[PDB]
């Protein structure tokens, strides 16, 4: 899959995910959802080599959804991104291995902090105020280490986020047919409709 | 008494209880008969039911073109031996383009058997198993006990009153040996003897299962009217 | 009581499996002695062919386990032979993978605590023998060191092992105190034979002929039996003085 | 104690014997065989009247032309099944057929005798394999966990089976109607029956060569109950 | 490993192992499942012989195998551990690969087969644990409770109780509860669950724990005060 | 063939007693006396070298072991069980601590892993608990000089001074007179000389008795210089001679 | 490197008649331009009115009609001597021969 | 008591009572024997005639190992068996490694550790079978008896079964008579008595004699069955003998 | 063969009892007295060592008290040996739970899989239980202060104050007559020292017979500290509360 983007504001955690889903010379679909909610505070987007990305990202969500019934608990998002980055660590060395990237937008209900994590398929994690996989950072992050603050609105961090959309949209080669994007805050998750 | 606990003791005198207590199972079984002549061998098996609903169970297993047996005791377990000897006729087949002679599958079952009355957890086969077949050799009948002990013989009977058929054989030995070239007189002479251990119940359509294996002719089962002529 | 058929503690703190192991190596019914000179080791052990169509080359229970290394067995010959191919086997594999002979009390205590896992483990029974192994050590010399059923080892300056046991190691025990050395203070090994034979007459009260007896002798790099015709050469050497 | 796998002085294994005393006590279940097909019932028997009787599953589906009823300990046959359904979809799969009621009785059957010291015992269960194949027609089997089966014009097993296998040598000839089943089986069920036999303490199934295996409506076993106690009180 | 044949068949024909089996469960905490026309209530004794007990950490009775669907037992507490931990495996395994969670008829009929194995598998002893699993299967609103013991048999029940003294509870239930007009709402079926536990468990108190399953994933578990005004009020009614 | 003794042969008696264990301390009863003491500068295990026979090198048969260069370690109850668990012992020393962390294990932590080798025979299928009490007597930089007893259950207790075996009730009583937190390494081998006496009952010299030290570094027994930080082993067997030179100031 | 394949050459025709069919083939067996038999049968009788060719890889294509007259023989032991109809043994050469996926015969099959 | 229901449980004597139960299994068996000679070796067996019905010649009791060795046993014929097949791949896996055909003493020593490892488990059953087996090696002839404790010794003469203590006797006779040795086609002769002789012990029934030889002059060292005139001769000299 | 000699672990009693288990229990009676409990400002944990000597070396002892991590300790009562095994499993777990999630393990989630072991050797394996009863004293952010204990069964229960070992029947009533819910740690301290004084079958309780342990937030702010008492601080705190 190719471009996800993520941006931690004030209060909130916003994902922007492309929708097209292309096998080499067709695109196959163009409203696909490359994202998977791992608890009801928890969404983790994800990009990579095709099978292996949804075939992870469910055995996670597998795995958390588990771990929250077990102790009857919603573990935090640094909890759930350390989980993650060992399964990939783990992956690397295997037989063969998850080429998985995922970024993880998370509220912390014990702190009241959103929290994002990057992390490659390598199991190489990194807190960020705004992060990005694959091509999708060198056309973005110029405009995010401008414009960021962490001060900044939901509704900022929307406009912040379409700024960044539109300089992909013009200066990417590959149509991503736009992006799914969805808000992680105190009250949950829930997807930006129209965008 | 107080080794009949397990196959892994011997008795004080030298025996192997639960090796007797399996060749009971065969005694309390069903009787069959097994003859040959020169050309031909048969077998004769009396089919036992549960009741007048029921069926007969079959007793007559064949394990290749050339090679069949008949069993007496836990069929299971004949099901389990049929099985291993159809797997080796069919490997000497495959491997060696060779048909397995009857004095070594004879052999191979021996084995078998033997493995059970020597190791601590399993037990003993519960059946007692008559082979027949043409080979190289000619005509062939083996007895196989589930002691280990396989015997070539001309005829026998095992199971229930299977020494009336016996007797009867040994009497007859210098007769049906000659019969050479003539299968139904063979077949004649074996229904006669398996009539020797007969009690209350006489042969009937369903109640009498035949099989024949000879010099030009391919192990065959005779069941329902095909076995009425000989009634 | 099944405390009493598999190697697990009695209220005493006995293992009678074990105390029995002990009482099946006297059931041969054959005296064995081992004694050190100052260049070899010498060991004599009774031979008894009872039956007329037994072939008598083949009865022994003295076994060459490597070139430098000697074993007698007080015990079964079944038991003896698993303990005879065992020792073989450990010190063959000893000089492949260290690169020197196995060293006489190194193969006794290996003997010795495979011996002792017998009598912890409940589904291995020991073995009745009780083993003498003889050589002359590179670094020790000359070396007797001896293993049983409970899977206990020690060095000896002399050892006898058999029904008439206590009867030989009292007259070694009186030598050894008249001399005050911890071996025989003898030049060739056919002499130390001489000595080990003529103590066992002394101490049985038996006389031997050539084919009664069975010698082994270690010496230095290589241990070897002795002939019937070799024995005959000691006990002509014995009545003639 | 003793082997699992050990023979009786007799010649028979003490397990194999027991596990049959425990089918004994078993729930009634009877199996009639005809040329327009089989009939399978079986006694419910709701241990309290809380108990929802429609999730007693005493009569099973194997395949679309086999059907089966057990008695005994209902909960060993459960592994049986999941190997019988198995067995009749692998062979589909590897021949483009359905199988052979006999050859499905004999794999169920192939199990029995795999205990010892494997599973620890054998199964505390018989079953009723009822059937049809383009071979032999309309079949019923007994298996048993002696690892031997036998083919029934028609059977019964569990508590009130010798009553009512004496009951079925009388009743059955080669000329019954699939009807005339029906409520012979209810008839011998109600028979051996401790409680007052209705639609939802007995249930009847059926396999035909048109519409396959089918359990019976508790509406439709209730209009030939109905059916049964007419024709009982007409004479 | 271990292989010794535990559960085998005695000359009566009987498996002494599940039998004594079932007998750690008569000496477990009476526990009872009452199902409404809209709602099913789980009702667990706790014995009062345990005080300076911290009732925040202790293992509750009633445990949650999905969002949806609740398991209670009553026999050997250390036992129930492994089969809720097999179920919620189960549950989110069926989730992965059906992408559907499981039916209350499907979770019983897993915990009711784990049962089984144990009864006939060697080197190992039967679940000394009766459970009762209750809930809704999804998009559907009709109620579900099923009984399961360690032979390994299950059924689906109106009302059900299990443990020490249910003989009693099970003879007030079959008196009490009509088919034909099952406890309409919630009140009504948590007071049916109450009163059949007053018949057995000694003091009102905190002695009985009472978990309410609805439709669409809706499971509360009742506070003290909320079971308290219960027992006030058919004591009340009772004097008279 | 195999090891089908899969199931435990130690198991809880109605009274709550493990048989195999308080049979195996009835062996330990009935074994030699053992003992240790513990100086300020050092620690002395001593016990008797009871000859099965006078044609026996009783010189072969090492009653006192080296485990590591700074640990040794003494027994009462069956030798051969004390032999494969100084082997052992050994072993682990380097398996699960030298090769982990470039150096010998501390006299506690090595305990330890006896002690679990022994419990394992006490709970693990188809084995009888080990028929000995082990006196471990060590020296490590942090913890300073220790001496532990170690009973066939696998429970392990840290000691002043104790004794084991035969004539333990008799020789602790006597030690507890004895003992004060001021002995010095010499002080603790003539009280442990002086205890010993009572519980041999035929020869008592430097041949028919094994006593070992944990002590000052000796960088004679090295076998290498060149190396400042490396100053050779604690743990020294005495001599028969140095033990006879003490036996004429007792 | 050593190659587990090689080419036999040869030809084989099957065609179903209304009432008939006939499955023929050469006799010639080669190696690059090497005759290594002018008469190999090619096409097998395998029982229960089935004829049968395996072409392409001699050696995979004798083991694989092989296990398929075995597959025959032990279908009458197991199944009370029914005859295996066309389409059965058809569905069954299939598991044979993708039972080797990632180690094919060489070989165009056929029945 | 109760040291006599368990395999490798040391009774107070320090006895192993089921080996000893084995040993009863081999003495109710048919007599067995095997006659040293000159350069090789003789085996002969008694076979009951149970019934007429037994085809003559048909059921063989001695079995060949590789091709130079003959074995033969009294008891239990099933453990018997099983004993010859692991003798058979000992002496296949020998000469696999070490090219030359296993000798007779290394061969001895293959069924005795085997036979040994028996009486160590409670876990199996001790073989219900003494074994008289020997061929011609490099070192010429040799003749062994292995019982079911794993002893085993070379011999001059061996018997065994019901018969033992009559043919013990006769062997102990030839032993005395013939110190300078016995010729393979006397031993042959010999053979045929002792068995004859021996059957007075199982005088009920009627029985078949059955002998085999190795001998590095009549058989070129390997294992041959004495077959038609040679079979005859030595079934006449033995029944001239008994009359 | 092997069955013969089998004492059967694993097995119910005709009353569905484990015997095995019920046996364990009559060992653990025996042992020495260890008492937990939990105040709203910290945990105590007091133990008896058994009969001791005056030649024991108390200083490096610890035969009752261990460390699972630093938020986590435990009161032992019956086989030493036994419970080090577990010990070192449970303090194995704790890290394997950090490693994964970069947080420390709840309280809660260490004692359900210790318990979980203890549950196997009493339903498979052929193998004797474990002669050792757990009282886990421990602190998470998520229930603050917890007490739990576990038995050779693998049944594990929550508790405000509890007693294993011996003379449980006699100290649990004490507890329950003197333990109050809004209680603090020094006040704890005092019960738990007074309550072993009543049920100890010594003569007299002394520091060299006592191994003692708190859980305290009383550490420098928002942490928990650990406190395993040293054997003067056991006989200082003996002559505070005045049993000395
Ligand atoms: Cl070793
Ligand atoms: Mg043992």
């Amino acid at each position: 899959m190719d471009i996800i983007l993520g941006i931690r504001v004030q209060d909130s955690v916003i994902l922007a995910s492309s929708k097209a889903v292309t096998r080499g010379i067709s695109v196959l679909k163009d409203s696909d959802d490359k994202t998977r909610q791992l608890s009801p505070h928890t969404l983790m987007s994800f990009a990579g080599e095709a099978g292996d990305t949804v075939q992870f990202a469910e055995y996670i969500q597998a795995n958390i959804q588990l771990y929250s019934i077990r102790e009857d608990y919603e573990l935090s998002p640094q909890a759930v991104s350390s989980f993650v980055r060992q399964e990939l660590a783990k992956s690397i060395r295997s037989r063969r291995p998850y080429q998985v990237n995922v970024l993880i937008g998370g509220y912390d209900k014990k702190k009241n902090k959103p929290e994002l994590y990057q992390i490659d398929y390598l199991g190489t994690k990194v807190e960020l105020p705004y992060g990005a996989h694959g091509y999708s950072g060198f056309y973005t992050f110029s405009l995010l280490d401008h414009h960021y603050r962490p001060d900044m609105t939901t509704e900022e961090g929307l406009d912040l986020l379409k700024l960044c959309v539109q300089e992909l949209e013009k200066r990417m080669p590959m149509d991503f047919k736009g992006v799914i994007v969805k808000i992680v805050d105190k009250d949950g998750i829930r997807q930006v409709d129209d965008f | 008494n107080n080794y009949d606990g397990d196959t892994v003791t011997f008795s004080p005198t030298g025996r192997l209880f639960q090796v007797e207590y399996a060749l009971e199972a065969i005694k309390q079984g069903s009787v069959t008969v097994g003859l040959r002549s020169n050309t031909h061998a048969v077998l004769v098996a009396l089919k036992r039911n549960a009741d007048e609903l029921s069926s007969y169970q079959k007793k007559i297993i064949k394990c290749d073109e050339h090679m069949g047996l008949s069993l007496a005791g836990l069929a299971p377990d004949a099901r389990v031996l049929s099985n291993y000897l159809r797997q080796q006729c069919n490997y000497s087949s495959l491997v060696f383009n060779r048909k397995l002679a009857v004095e070594r599958a004879g052999h191979l079952l021996c084995d078998k058997a033997q493995k059970n009355t020597q190791s601590y957890g399993g037990r003993p086969y519960g059946v007692g198993l008559l082979i027949i077949g043409y080979d190289k050799s000619g005509a062939h009948l083996l007895e196989f006990q589930p002691s280990g002990n396989v015997t070539e013989l001309y005829g026998t009977a095992i199971g229930a009153r299977s020494q009336g058929a016996k007797t009867y054989l040994e009497r007859t030995l210098d007769t049906f040996i000659k019969i050479d070239g003539n299968p139904d007189e063979l077949i004649k002479a074996g229904v006669e003897a398996i009539s020797q251990s007969l009690r209350d119940e006489s042969l009937t359509v369903d109640n009498l299962s035949i099989a024949i294996v000879g010099k030009d002719t391919p192990f065959t089962i005779y069941d329902g009217e095909a076995v009425a002529k000989y009634i | 009581g099944y405390d009493r058929h598999i190697t697990i503690f009695s209220p005493e703190g006995r293992l009678y499996q074990v105390e029995y192991a002990f009482k099946a190596t006297n059931q041969t019914n054959i005296n064995s002695l081992a004694v050190r000179g100052k260049d070899c080791t010498v060991v004599i052990s009774q031979k008894k062919v009872p039956d007329k169509l037994l072939d008598p080359t083949t009865v022994s229970y003295i076994f060459c386990i490597s070139r430098t290394i000697g074993m007698v067995v007080n015990g079964p010959i079944p038991d003896a032979r698993n303990a005879a191919l065992r020792a073989k086997a450990e010190a063959a594999e000893f000089r492949y993978k260290y690169g020197y002979d196995m060293p006489c009390d190194v193969l006794a205590k290996r003997m010795a605590n495979l011996s002792q896992i017998y009598t912890q483990r409940a589904y291995m029974r020991p073995l009745g023998v009780i083993l003498t192994f003889v050589s002359v050590d590179e670094e020790l010399g000359p070396s007797i060191y001896k293993t049983d059923p409970a899977g206990y080892y020690v060095g000896y300056k002399a050892t006898a092992t058999g029904p008439k046991q206590q009867e030989i190691t009292t007259n070694l025990e009186n030598h050894f105190k008249k001399s005050k050395i911890d071996h025989i203070n003898e030049e060739s090994w056919e002499k130390v034979v001489e000595f080990a034979i003529t103590h066992m007459i002394d101490a049985l009260g038996t006389e031997f002929s050539k084919n009664d007896l069975e010698v082994g002798v270690a010496t230095k790099d290589k241990f070897f039996t002795l002939s019937a015709e070799n024995i005959e050469e000691r006990l002509v050497a014995i009545a003639e003085q | 104690d003793r082997g699992v796998s050990t023979f009786s002085p007799e010649g028979r294994l003490f397990q194999v014997e027991y596990s049959l005393e425990a089918i004994k006590l078993g729930s009634t279940a009877i199996g009639i065989a005809t040329k327009e097909g089989v009939v399978l019932g079986v006694e419910k028997r709701a241990t309290s009247p809380l108990l929802e009787s429609d999730s007693i599953e005493k009569i099973v589906e194997i395949d679309r032309h086999i059907g089966c009823a057990m008695s005994g300990l209902t909960a060993d046959a459960r592994s049986m099944i999941e190997h019988a359904r198995t067995a009749a979809v692998t062979h589909n799969l590897y021949y483009d057929e359905d199988i052979n009621v006999e050859s499905l009785t004999q794999s169920v059957c192939d199990l029995a005798l795999r205990f010892g010291e494997l599973m620890s015992r054998p199964f505390g269960v018989a079953l009723l394999i009822a059937g049809h194949d383009a071979d032999d027609g309309y079949q019923l089997f007994h298996a048993e966990p002696s690892g031997t089966f036998y083919r029934y014009n028609a059977k019964a097993i569990g508590s009130g089976s010798e009553g009512a296998q004496a009951e079925l040598l009388n009743e059955w000839h080669s000329s019954l109607t699939l009807k005339e089943a029906e409520l012979l089986v209810l008839k011998i069920l109600k028979q051996v029956m401790e409680e007052k036999l209705d639609e939802n303490n007995a249930q009847l199934s059926c396999i035909t060569k048109q519409d396959g295996f089918k359990i019976y409506d508790n509406e439709k076993t209730a209009e030939l109950i109905k059916e049964l106690k007419e024709k009982e009180a007409a004479e | 490993g271990y292989d010794r044949a535990l559960s085998i068949f005695s000359p009566d024909g009987h498996i002494f192992q599940v039998e004594y089996a079932l007998e750690a469960v008569k000496r477990g905490t009476c526990a009872v499942g009452v199902k409404g026309k809209n709602c099913v209530v789980l009702g667990c004794e706790r014995r009062s012989t345990l005080k300076l007990q911290d009732t925040r950490i202790t293992p509750s009775k009633v445990s949650k195998i999905d969002s949806h669907v609740v398991l209670s037992f009553s026999g050997l507490n250390a036992d129930s551990r492994i089969l809720i931990e097999k179920a919620r495996v189960e549950a989110q395994s069926h989730r992965l690969t059906l992408e559907d969670p499981v039916t209350v008829e499907y979770l019983t009929r897993y915990v009711a087969g784990v049962q089984q194995r144990y009864t006939q598998s060697g080197g190992v002893r039967p679940f000394g644990v009766s459970t009762l699993i209750a809930g809704f299967d999804p998009r559907d609103d009709e109620p579900k409770l099923y009984q399961t013991e360690p032979s390994g048999i299950y059924s689906s029940w109106s009302a059900q109780t299990i443990g020490r003294n249910s003989k009693t509870v099970r003879e007030f239930l079959e008196k009490n509860y009509d088919r034909k007009e099952p406890p309409a709402t919630v009140e009504e079926c948590v007071k049916l669950t109450v009163r059949s536990l007053l018949e057995v468990v000694q003091t009102g108190a905190k002695n009985i724990e009472i978990t309410v399953v609805k439709p669409d994933s809706d499971i509360v578990a009742l506070s003290s005060e909320e079971i308290n005004q219960y027992v006030t009020q058919i004591e009340q009614e009772k004097q008279e | 063939m195999t090891d089908r003794y899969s199931f435990s042969l130690t198991t809880f008696s109605p009274s709550g007693k493990l048989g195999q264990i308080d049979y195996a301390l009835t062996a330990v009863k009935q074994g030699v006396t053992s003992l240790g003491i513990k100086a300020t500068n050092g620690v002395v295990i001593a016990t008797e070298k009871k000859s099965s026979s006078p044609l026996a090198m009783s010189e072969t048969l090492s009653k006192v072991s080296l485990l590591t260069p700074d640990i040794g370690a003494v027994y009462s109850g069956m030798g051969p069980d004390y032999r494969v668990l100084v082997d052992k012992s050994r072993k682990v020393a380097h398996t699960s601590y030298k090769r982990i962390y470039g150096e010998y294990p501390p006299t506690k932590l090595l305990v330890s892993e006896v002690a679990k080798i022994m419990q394992e025979a006490t709970q693990s299928g188809g084995v009888r608990p080990f028929g000995v009490s082990l006196l471990i007597a060590g020296h490590d930089e942090f913890n300073g000089f220790s001496l532990y007893q170690v009973d066939p259950s696998g429970s392990y207790f840290p000691w002043k001074a104790t004794a084991i075996g035969k004539g333990s009730v008799a020789a602790k009583t006597f030690l507890e007179k004895r003992w004060n937190d001021e002995l010095e390494l010499e002080d603790a081998i003539h009280i442990a000389l002086l205890t010993l006496k009572e519980s041999v009952e035929g020869e008592f010299n430097g041949d028919t008795i094994e006593l070992a030290i944990i002590g000052d570094e000796n960088p004679d027994l090295l076998g290498y210089t060149g190396i400042p930080t490396d100053k050779g082993p604690r743990f020294r067997k005495l001599t028969s001679q140095e033990i006879n030179d003490r036996l004429e100031a007792l | 490197q050593f190659n587990p394949y090689g080419d036999n050459g040869g030809t084989i025709l099957g065609i179903a008649g209304e009432d008939f069919a006939v499955l023929a083939g050469d006799t010639r067996n080669i190696t690059d331009y090497s005759i290594n038999s002018r008469y190999e049968p090619k096409v097998f009788d395998c029982g229960d009115n089935i004829v049968m060719s395996a072409n392409g890889f001699a050696a995979d294509g004798d083991a694989l009609v092989k296990r398929f007259k075995n597959s025959v023989k032990w279908y009458h032991f197991d199944h009370n001597d029914k005859k295996l109809s066309i389409n059965s043994a058809a569905r069954n050469i299939q598991h044979l021969l993708y039972g080797k996926r990632f180690f094919p015969y060489y070989v165009h099959t056929i029945i | 008591t109760g040291y006599d229901l368990s395999n490798s449980v040391f009774s107070p004597d320090g006895r192993n009572f089921q080996v000893e139960y084995a040993v009863k299994a081999v003495e109710n068996g048919t007599t067995s024997i095997g006659i040293k000679c000159n350069d090789g070796v003789v085996f002969a067996v008694e076979k009951l005639i149970t019934s007429k019905l037994l085809v003559p010649q048909k059921n063989v009791k001695i079995q060949v190992v590789d091709r130079h060795i003959g074995c033969v046993y009294s008891g239990l014929i099933p453990d018997g068996r099983h004993l010859v097949n692991r003798g058979r791949e000992e002496a296949a896996s020998f000469k696999k490694l070490y090219k030359t055909p296993i000798p007779i003493p290394a061969f001895a020593d293959r069924l005795g550790q085997y036979v040994q490892a028996h009486t160590l488990y409670n876990s199996v059953r001790p073989f219900g079978v003494s074994t008289i087996f020997g061929g011609v090696d490099k070192n010429g002839a040799h003749l062994y008896m292995l019982e079911p404790s794993g002893s085993y010794w070379g011999y001059k003469g061996a018997a065994t079964g019901k018969g033992r203590q009559s043919a013990k006797a006769e062997l102990e006779k030839l032993v005395d008579h013939h110190p300078e040795g016995l010729s393979a086609r006397e031993a042959v002769k010999q053979a045929a008595k002792i068995i004859y002789l021996a059957h007075e012990d199982n005088k009920e029934k009627d029985f078949e004699l059955e002998i085999s030889w190795c001998s590095l002059s009549e058989t070129n060292g390997l294992h041959k069955f004495v077959k038609g005139d040679l079979l005859q001769e030595a079934i006449d000299f033995a029944q001239k003998e008994i009359n | 063969g092997s069955r013969r000699y089998d004492s059967r672990t694993t097995i119910f009693s005709p009353e569905g009892r484990l015997y095995q288990v019920e046996y364990a229990l009559e060992s653990i009676s025996h042992a020495g007295t260890a008492i937990g409990i939990m105040a709203s400002d910290g945990i105590v944990l007091a133990a008896e060592r058994k009969v001791t000597s005056t030649l024991l070396e108390q200083d490096t002892s610890t035969e009752k008290l261990y460390k699972l991590n630093d938020k986590i300790a435990v009161a032992v009562a019956g086989l030493t040996a036994d419970a080090e095994i577990l010990i070192n499993t449970a303090r194995i777990h704790a890290q394997n739970y950090l490693k994964t999630y970069n947080e420390d393990i709840p309280v809660e989630i260490l004692v359900r899989r210790l318990s979980d072991i203890k549950q196997g050797y009493t339903q498979h394996g052929g193998l004797r239980p474990f002669g050792v009863s757990f009282i886990y004293a421990g602190y998470d952010d998520r229930y603050g202060y917890q007490l739990y204990t576990s038995n050779p069964s693998g049944n594990y229960t929550g508790w405000k104050a509890i007693s294993v070992g011996a003379n449980t029947s006699a100290a649990q009533t004490l507890l329950q007559m003197d333990y109050k819910d809004d209680m603090k740690v020094d006040d704890a301290i005092e019960l738990a020292l007074k309550t072993l004084s009543k049920t100890t079958d010594s003569s007299a309780l002394t520091y060299d017979r006592l191994e003692f342990a708190t859980i305290r937030k009383g550490a420098n702010d928002g942490e928990v500290y650990q406190k395993i008492f040293k054997p003067q601080e056991i006989k200082d705190i003996l002559v505070k509360t005045g049993i000395t």
